[PDB]
């Protein structure tokens, strides 16, 4: 069971932070927020990097490139904005969803972009141009999280509908839809580090894992605290195999991967634990909380 | 199906291991490395001033060998764009193909002379040998593995050398039928298995499998696995190619711009692909892990992709009414 | 032509002479994709066929699911159920002007519930029929036809 100690706390979104991610080479840490500003901080010493800001509206979702070179930002103004991390240039501004533009991810090879707004539609991007290559009628409410397969073949989303849909990416087919005899809002989505397993959030207090070949839920998580926002759930692999989630009730839970028990309750924060991270080389793990907060607590543990 | 305004001049493609990247030659000389995904432009070489009218990708993608018509073949780094090796020989080139399992070696088929096979890290060549000696024309192709390399001459004889010592392993002419031999067009193979195809002259497309090549020995009489033609029109066949998996064979009609596609085992024809009744068809190659077909006609490039059932029918959907089935206790409480 | 060899044609044809798409008349509906001539097959209402005694079991299950019924009846002994498995024909709209009718055939002592067309059907077309909903106590209807009854019912 892993013993998370606070090491580092994070602050100074002056509005509700809404993503919070680690580089995939575990150096920085990109923390969203509504005040239309992006931060990057030092992913192990809490040194605040630098501020992006050139968004228009609330940013509801941020996502890394691959090499730790690009940064995608899906603002409440419609838009997408890549960035140069390096930089901080605004490479692309991606227009052409209808309305907030709420979560946003690379694709494996990092040359593509998946993309979800209120407008119920999920838009498919281009990098080098910043182009919408396919746009698809994917739920009948706004979409809450979409994210790529291992090698990026397959696309999920996840919305308030309560709708767990994989798409072709080739064609946008409509693999599957994963249905829990209930229609329960599905706030978090997102494939397994193998490909084989999809967790999702729903908001009643449940996270579930998922075989996508089985098309049946695997495993079921419970305890915490999530039914009216958009709580991030990460899987603890650098130590051992768990499942981190943030809760409505200020604490930041950790289960056992495979008992689902939960196996750490991280506390501190003050507001709702809004998004999470966790590193992808280190036993770190980021928890970011809302407005009554606005901290961003890294912690480490030794297992 | 769908074209790509963004490229211009197309005259030759080549898919990459994965079917992820396009090398489409153009008019200018140019190389138009096309991505799929991103459906855009992935690179941009100036291989030649000559327009390119042969091109293939290196097992590990990162080496294209292209042939100019000004009788120069060059090969290029596809991250870099430079001319890694270039070479000039007389009777200009028709063909190039890397080796399948080393990309130093390459055959290359010439116009007139015979084709010879070359290595990169050193510039030397080996002519394969021909049977007749006056062939002039005889198209060359390695094997799936490159173990052994397929040699068609205008005359219909049809030799099998080994790619290390050319030495003849198989031999047999095909037939007219009656007694006549055909202009073998073209030898193409199954990027799994081991059956391939011989494009000739009397429009008949004649597929084998190469193990009944090698146990029929020299000078035996091979039959193929199936003969392939349009009954119908008696149309000749520009280029044609297998499926990914190898159980799919397209043919493109330049006569009529069109595009048949029979099936392997059964034969029997899939489909027909109608193109521009204006466009000339040049070029045409398959996806090699997609239903995805490339077909390049007037300097213009398109795409035919193949669905499923889905994208939009995915209740429970069923096709045909159920009579449902009722139980015993159906009605019981 | 024989109806099953007509039947066999247009289960054939179904899937790729229409298709279903956003409607101004409401949410999605099925749009022609193919000139259809008049009175061919345009597409089967094709589901589970079922006895009328077990229609309201099922009715009232489905209203304990919140899940819409989607039944037409076949005769006055056999409905085919579309709720839980049925096609595309789950999308056709209605018109009080309708270039389709609804006919059911025997083929081969089964009966199926096949919309034809009532005129020639151009591409692009939205379909639809005339549900011939009895009057109600009221569905407003905005098929955009002029002779609408503003109502279905
Ligand atoms: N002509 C019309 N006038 C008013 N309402 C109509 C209509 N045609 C269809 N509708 C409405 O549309 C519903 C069709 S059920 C299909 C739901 C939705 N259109 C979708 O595609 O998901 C019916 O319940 C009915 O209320
Ligand atoms: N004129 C009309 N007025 C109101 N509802 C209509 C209608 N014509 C069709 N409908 C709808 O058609 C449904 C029965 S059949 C469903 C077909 C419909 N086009 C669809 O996309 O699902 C009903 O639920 C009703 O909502
Ligand atoms: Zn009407
Ligand atoms: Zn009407």
């Amino acid at each position: 069971k892993p013993n998370y100690a606070l090491k580092f706390t994070l602050a100074g979104h002056t509005k509700a932070v809404s993503s919070v991610k680690f580089s995939p080479n575990g150096e920085w840490l990109a923390s969203s927020s509504a005040d239309k500003l992006i931060k990057i901080w030092g992913a192990y010493d809490g040194k605040f990097e630098k501020t992006i800001s050139g968004h228009k509206l609330g940013i509801s979702d941020v996502a890394w490139s691959s090499d730790s070179n690009l940064l995608v930002s899906a603002s409440d103004d419609k838009t997408l904005k890549i960035w140069d991390v390096s930089s901080g240039k605004c490479l692309k501004t991606l227009k052409g969803h209808s309305n907030y533009v709420f979560c946003c991810n690379f694709n494996p090879q990092s040359n593509l972009i998946v993309s979800g707004s209120f407008d119920e539609s999920v838009r498919i991007w281009d990098v080098k141009t910043g182009k919408c290559l396919k746009t698809l009628p994917a739920h009948s409410d706004p979409v809450s999280a979409v994210h790529f397969n291992r090698d990026g073949s397959l696309i999920v989303s996840s919305s308030y509908d309560g709708l767990c849909r994989i798409w072709d990416t080739a064609s946008g087919q409509c693999l599957k839809t994963l249905i829990d005899d209930d229609n329960p809002p599905v706030s978090f989505v997102k494939f397994s580090p193998n490909g084989k397993y999809i967790l999702a959030a729903t908001l009643d207090n449940t996270l579930k894992l998922w075989d996508y070949s089985k098309g049946k839920c695997l495993k079921t998580y419970t305890g915490h605290k999530n039914e009216k926002y958009c709580i991030f759930a990460n899987f603890s692999v650098t130590g051992g195999k768990w499942i981190v989630s943030g809760s409505e009730d200020n604490l930041v839970y950790i289960w056992n991967l495979q008992t689902k028990e939960i196996v750490q309750k991280l506390q501190g924060h003050t507001d709702v634990v809004i998004s999470t991270a966790c590193h992808p080389t280190e036993n770190i793990i980021a928890s970011a909380a809302l407005e009554n907060d606005k901290t961003i607590k890294l912690w480490k543990s030794d297992c | 199906d769908g074209t790509l305004d963004c490229i211009s001049m197309a005259l030759t493609c080549t898919f990459n291991r994965w079917g992820t990247l396009l090398a489409v030659g153009c008019n200018d000389g140019r190389i138009v490395i096309w991505d799929f995904l991103t459906r855009g432009i992935a690179k941009i070489i100036s291989a030649h001033i000559h327009p390119v009218c042969s091109l293939c990708w290196s097992r590990d993608g990162h080496k294209l060998v292209s042939a100019s018509t000004d009788n120069i073949v060059s090969q290029w780094d596809v991250l870099s764009g430079d001319c890694d090796q270039r070479f000039r020989f007389p009777s200009p080139i028709l063909k190039v193909q890397y080796h399948p399992r080393d990309q130093n070696k390459v055959l290359v088929c010439p116009m007139k002379s015979a084709p010879v096979m070359l290595t990169l890290s050193d510039s030397k060549h080996v002519v394969l040998p021909v049977d007749d000696d006056s062939d002039l024309n005889v198209v060359a192709s390695f094997d799936r593995r490159g173990e052994y390399i397929y040699t068609g001459n205008a005359k219909g004889k049809i030799l099998v050398l080994k790619t290390d010592s050319q030495d003849l392993v198989a031999s047999f002419r095909v037939t007219t039928g009656t007694s006549n031999t055909t202009a073998i067009k073209s030898i193409e193979f199954a990027r799994k298995g081991s059956c391939f195809l011989i494009n000739t002259a009397d429009r008949i497309i004649r597929v084998y499998d190469g193990r009944e090549i090698l146990t029929c020995g020299r000078d035996g009489e091979p039959e193929p696995m199936q003969k392939l033609q349009d009954l119908v029109n008696r149309t000749p066949w520009k280029k044609c190619c297998f499926s990914g998996d190898g159980e799919y064979i397209v043919a493109g009609s330049a006569r009529q711009h069109a595009l048949y596609i029979w099936e392997k085992s059964i034969g029997n024809l899939v489909k027909i692909l109608h193109g521009t009744r204006g466009e000339l068809l040049l070029d045409v190659a398959w996806h090699p892990v997609r239903p995805i077909i490339a077909s390049i006609s007037s300097g213009v490039v398109s795409i035919w992709a193949q669905n499923q059932v889905e994208n939009w029918s995915a209740f429970k959907e069923l096709d045909e009414n159920v009579e449902y089935e009722e139980r015993e206790s159906e009605f019981d409480i | 032509l024989p109806m099953p060899m007509r039947f066999r044609h247009l289960k054939k044809t179904s899937k790729e002479a229409v298709g279903v798409y956003r409607s101004p008349i409401h949410g999605r509906g099925l749009f022609c994709k193919r000139n259809i001539d008049a009175g061919e097959m345009v597409i089967e209402y094709a589901g589970i066929v079922i006895r009328s005694i077990l229609t309201d079991k099922r009715e009232k299950y489905y209203d304990s699911k919140g899940i819409g019924c989607y039944m037409f009846r076949i005769d006055d002994s056999e409905v085919v159920d579309a709720t839980m498995h049925g096609n595309a024909a789950r999308f056709i709209n209605h018109s009080c002007e309708p270039n389709c009718y609804s006919r059911v055939i025997n083929i081969d002592g089964q009966k199926h519930i096949v919309i034809f067309a009532m005129r020639k059907i151009y591409r692009g077309e939205e379909l639809t029929y005339d549900y011939k909903f009895p009057i109600e106590d009221k569905l407003p209807c905005n098929c955009g036809a002029k002779k609408c009854r503003k109502f279905l019912n």
